[PDB]
């Protein structure tokens, strides 16, 4: 899958990532480097 | 005759990107003048122009036959208010122009403004007006220890500063802190905007240096880095001024238009000093009476102010326009809205107008206008960038553009990759 | 954006869009209606990117494998003919064009590449790819060589890259499996391997391309090319004697080449859709029709039966179809430009050297399914 990252004057500002099998795509925003537990 | 921006006339600006810009470089505070005594702004706000757009557009009019009159440019600079007397800036053929005299008087009671910059042609050409980000009107900064009266008076580490010397009984009233052919001078027409870096204090010399956040106090260890040039001075101390004298004891922040000396930090009291146009180390005497104070050369004292900049770039995709290119849209940041059945990106900024469209390279997005401050896009076909997955040697880097009805191309310092998934 | 009460058109460059434009005559000698036919560069890549904002043509012409990207993305209107017409084209073509039970195009014509072989240079063509290099060195002392095609496209390359045990995507339990991509295996590693030894062997150049491939052959300077269908015409036009048969062996094995089904989709955003379906359905898909498109440049093997019959005799088609039984109809599933781009990339890179052949494959296996 592609992933988009926004750059604000080269600074990284926004990471997009596609949306999963339901239903259509799509965009969610991602955090890679961080680990919510539920 | 108003026409809307074409692919191919996209496509011939992506080529190139000769976009006109247009910075204001000013303090972020400007002191009152009370009675009748005019306080001019200091550093004087300068403007810069960029890019061979206003040669070539100079040079397009001559051939056109404007005459050399109809073909120069006019800009003035005011407060906002009384709006009627602005000021010339002598702007034609020139990289830059600083105004010198600059005031706000006692009767105006904004607690704010803006500096606003009118450029035109002398054929009568509008191009519009630019305004500086908001500067604060202060009072003359007293002999109190700041304590946060507002974060807006204090000096945060990572923000920028200018440094100047106001000099008694010389032909040359006031120098700035200036960055030239890799040397710091003491220029008198021109001043730098510096990065002024909070350092631990066991932080050693080097130029790939520390990451610390916070305000700025007297007794901390600063660098001091030009925005432009990233030329830096040694590591300094900044202490306090008194008359003629540093003080090691002051501990309190650091606040607008302090006068404040800048201590050579492992050296025998060699102090931050000017010497005509030169940067110096001088060295303070001890003072026999007061043991936490060093008597310093008036080339020592400099006072510091926090600086701001408004920059500005705009590009008539489609040729001239017969409406002024002003207000420029300008977008902060960005975000993914999830409140609507698809998720769209979310523009938040100032200026947008039913009148815009987003563009990612040279892709026109589907813009839905929500408000002066947001406007929504759908993330348009980007697929064909995994063409150059493996081609390129660095990801390529896509401009996001606001474009107008009238072809006016707005670059907006956004840009975006599309990279395969980790 | 998309101008009502007229009909615009896109459709490759390589395929007979001047017979098309013939055929978009005589719908507005009828109907008042004015026929736009247009063959812009990278179309199939341009039509998402401005179909998306309700610009576009009304009518797409592409291969079938692009169509599924479309549809997922809401760009094509859905395809519902009555019976009677759909009676009239092969069950495999609807096949093509079927996405998520949905028929989201009109198939026209089945393609696949082929041998092409110039039979006065070369009267026996090899069975084989392995005695290509001891045919080219037998060719070089005359100052010819013994092939040249395109290898800028991974369309032209792959048939060898599958030949072995090379594949796209896995079928599994009801559909494809876009996790489980071929392109890595030892037998794609294999067909990419040969390849690569023919450019360095100097038996092939790793810059030749469609151009430069159709001109050496069209001008008698190489005994074989691979090409499509479409290409017959120019070479008709030249003086050379040329056959078309199967693709060579490699390892023992047939070529497997890609088998596209030419399809014409309609904009979801135009506001022309039963003018379309009239062109179509009425003018377009009828023998009359293809066969002004067939006379500019071939199609291959048509979709509309009666049609198809008519020309089945044509031994370059007979060829074609026998090439296409060895090969597959590819998947129209939307990460096929995933795989084809990631291939593209892979061919080039061993073929230039800037990547060995099994960091070129493992690369583009990763790619193609990311
Ligand atoms: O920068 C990368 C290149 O990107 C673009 O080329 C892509 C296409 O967008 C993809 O769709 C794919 O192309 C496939 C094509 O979809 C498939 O049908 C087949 O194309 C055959 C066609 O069926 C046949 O009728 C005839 O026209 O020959 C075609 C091949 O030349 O195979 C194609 C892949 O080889 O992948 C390509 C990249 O390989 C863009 O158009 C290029 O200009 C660009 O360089």
């Amino acid at each position: 899958g592609g992933r988009l990252q926004f750059f604000k004057d080269g600074k990284f500002i926004l990471e997009l990532a596609r949306s999963k099998d339901g239903d259509k795509s799509g965009w969610v925003s991602v955090t890679r480097k961080t680990f919510r537990p539920p | 005759e108003e026409k809307k921006l074409t692919r191919d006339a996209m496509e011939k600006y992506m080529r190139e990107r000769n976009d006109m810009v247009i910075v204001i470089l000013h303090a972020k505070v400007a002191q009152k003048s009370y009675g009748n005594e005019k306080r001019f702004f200091c550093p004087p706000p300068c403007i810069y122009l960029f890019g061979s757009g206003w040669t070539r557009r100079y040079e397009e009019m001559l051939q056109q036959g404007e005459g050399e009159q109809g073909a120069q440019l006019c800009a003035f600079i005011g407060i906002g208010s009384s709006d009627q007397d602005m000021q010339q800036l002598d702007l034609n053929g020139k990289q830059y122009c600083a105004a010198k005299t600059l005031f706000i008087s006692d009767s105006d009671k904004r607690k704010h403004f803006m500096l606003s910059v009118k450029m035109f042609y002398g054929n009568g050409h509008d191009i519009g007006v630019f305004n500086s980000k908001r500067i604060k009107v202060i009072s003359k900064p007293s002999k109190k220890k700041q304590s946060l009266k507002n974060a807006d008076l204090c000096i945060a580490s990572g923000t920028n500063v200018a440094l100047f010397n106001r000099l008694r009984s010389q032909t040359v009233s006031t120098r700035y802190l200036h960055v030239e052919g890799g040397h710091f001078h003491a220029s008198s027409t021109q001043w730098g905007a510096f990065t002024i870096h909070l350092l631990d204090d066991n932080e050693s010399e080097s130029e790939e240096f520390q990451v610390r956040d916070g305000y700025i106090h007297y007794g901390a260890t600063v660098k001091l880095v030009c925005s432009v040039t990233g030329m830096a001075l040694p590591r300094l101390i900044i202490r306090k001024v008194d008359k003629q004298m540093a003080l090691l004891e002051a501990d309190d922040p650091v606040s607008q238009l302090h006068k404040c000396a800048f201590y050579m930090k492992d050296t025998d009291r060699m102090y931050l000093c000017l010497s005509q146009e030169k940067i110096i180390q001088f060295q303070a005497t001890p003072c026999p009476k007061e043991p936490n104070k060093e008597m310093i050369n008036d080339g020592a004292c400099w006072t510091i102010i926090s600086t701001d900049k408004a920059e500005y770039q705009f590009y008539e995709g489609m040729g001239p326009v017969a409406s002024p290119v002003t207000p420029v849209p300008i977008v902060n940041s960005l975000n993914l809205n999830g409140g609507g059945d698809v998720a769209m990106l979310e523009l938040s900024g100032d200026n947008f107008t039913p009148h815009l469209q987003v563009w990612f390279g040279d892709v026109e997005a589907e813009t839905m206008y929500r408000c002066t401050e947001t406007l929504l896009c759908v993330v348009p076909e980007i697929s064909q960038f995994r063409g150059e997955w493996l081609w390129v040697r660095q990801p390529t880097q896509v401009p996001i553009s606001l474009v107008r009805n009238d072809g006016i191309i707005y670059a907006t310092g956004l840009t975006f990759t599309y990279t395969p998934e980790p | 954006k998309i101008e009502e009460g007229k009909l615009v058109i896109w459709i490759n460059g390589d395929k007979g869009y001047n017979g098309l434009a013939e055929v978009g005559k005589k719908f507005e000698k009828d109907t008042g209606i004015k026929v736009t036919v247009e063959h812009p560069d990278k179309l199939e890549e341009k039509f998402p990117q401005v179909a998306a904002t309700g610009d576009g043509p009304d009518i797409i012409f592409w291969a079938h494998d692009r169509f599924g990207g479309y549809a997922q993305s809401g760009l094509l209107a859905e395809i519902t003919p009555a019976a009677a017409f759909q009676d009239k084209l092969y069950p495999f073509t609807w096949d093509a064009v079927r996405y998520n039970g949905k028929l989201i195009a009109y198939p026209i014509a089945v393609e696949a590449l082929s041998l092409i072989y110039n039979k006065d240079l070369l009267p026996n063509p090899p069975k084989t790819w392995e005695e290509i290099p001891a045919l080219d060195k037998e060719l070089k002392a005359k100052g010819k060589s013994a092939l040249m095609f395109n290898l800028q496209e991974p369309y032209f390359t792959w048939p060898l890259i599958a030949a072995d045990g090379g594949y796209a995507f896995k079928y599994a339990a009801g559909k494809y499996d876009i996790k489980d991509v071929g392109v890595d295996n030892a037998g794609a590693k294999a067909g990419l391997t040969f390849l690569v030894d023919l450019i360095k062997n100097k038996h092939m150049n790793a810059d030749t391309d469609y151009s430069i491939a159709e001109a050496a052959f069209n001008k008698g300077e190489t005994a074989m090319t691979i090409n499509g269908p479409w290409a017959w015409s120019n070479i008709d036009t030249s003086a050379v004697n040329y056959g078309v048969t199967v693709l060579p062996t490699f390892k023992g094995q047939p070529s497997k080449p890609f088998v596209g089904v030419l399809s014409a989709g309609i904009n979801a955003a135009s506001p022309n859709k039963e003018l379309a379906k009239e062109f179509l359905e009425n003018y377009l898909l009828t023998d009359e029709g293809l066969e002004a498109v067939n006379k500019d440049k071939p199609l291959g093997a048509v979709a509309l039966k009666s049609y198809e019959e008519e020309l089945a005799k044509d031994p370059r088609i007979a060829a074609t179809m026998e090439n296409a039984q060895k090969g597959e109809i590819m998947p129209n599933i939307p990460q096929m430009s995933a795989f084809w781009y990631a291939v593209r990339t892979a061919v080039i890179n061993a073929a230039s050297g800037r990547q060995t052949v099994d960091e070129a494959l493992k690369d583009a296996q990763t790619n193609i399914t990311k």
